[PDB]
């Protein structure tokens, strides 16, 4: 009983036994630890794409940058991660500077909102400003 | 092998006494950052190991033949410790040992 949670949510005679005898004498032919270490390399799920998505309050999360520039820098970061994972000074399998011209690709970013406009001012401040424009006070 | 060659004395003279043979780590133990303890501290320069036991797990295969790229990165980290902080101390040590007799190192 009383199981823990990963995330917070709302709350802030004689037995001779001649059968078995387990000692030794077989080695793993591709190798147990090596094949299962490859398996726990492959087991991990995909990391999330939370860019250009609303947060709790409603503002689009992520950095303010052009969509195409963010896609190209994201391919650059994947190439550098591939280089660090193959442990060379240059990733042999590269994701950027390929022969394919891909000057129209766009990965999502925090520049554009859900309605279709820019995020120079966040949506919470825009709504608060558009409703603080029309107020009225008590007379003197 | 030093204990075996210690106990030989043919014609009253001892053949290879212990008193003037130099062990491999005697030049390493006289330094104040004490070289083996100095190269235990190599793991902080490497980005993603940040522990000695994690380093010894990471360099190996779990077969005890190591990967070549981990040895290459650790050797690039290791070569300034062996060229700068070892060689002049070794010059002073082997010069001192050559001054105090004719020895075997």
């Amino acid at each position: 009983k009383r199981i823990p949670r990963k995330t917070k949510g709302k709350s802030s005679p004689a037995t001779a036994e001649p059968g078995t005898s387990n000692c030794e004498h077989y080695k793993a032919r591709p190798g147990i630890a090596s094949v299962q270490k490859a398996t726990e390399s492959a087991e991990l799920p995909m990391k999330n794409n939370d860019e250009g998505t609303p947060d709790k309050r409603g503002n689009t999360k992520g950095a303010l940058v052009n969509e195409h520039v963010e896609a190209r820098d994201e391919a650059d970061d994947a190439t550098k991660k591939q280089a660090k994972d193959t442990e060379k000074a240059k990733a042999q399998v590269t994701y950027s500077d390929t022969g394919i011209n891909n000057a129209n690709e766009l990965s999502r970013s925090g520049n554009v909102d859900n309605e279709g406009g820019s995020n120079q001012k966040p949506m919470s401040t825009r709504i608060a400003e558009a409703t603080s424009a029309i107020v009225s006070k008590h007379p003197a | 092998i030093m204990r075996v060659l210690d106990s030989i004395s043919v014609l009253g003279v001892k053949i290879m006494p212990r008193a003037h043979v130099v062990d491999s780590d005697e030049v390493g133990e006289q330094m104040e950052p004490t070289f083996e303890h100095a190269v235990m501290e190599i793991y902080k320069g490497i980005a993603g190991v940040d522990s000695l036991d994690d380093l010894t797990k990471w360099v190996l295969n779990s077969d005890l033949v190591p990967h070549d790229d981990r040895l290459g990165q650790l050797f690039q980290a290791f070569l300034p410790l062996a060229k700068d902080l070892l060689a002049p101390m070794a010059r002073q040590f082997y010069d001192n040992s050559m001054s105090e007799g004719r020895l075997l190192t």
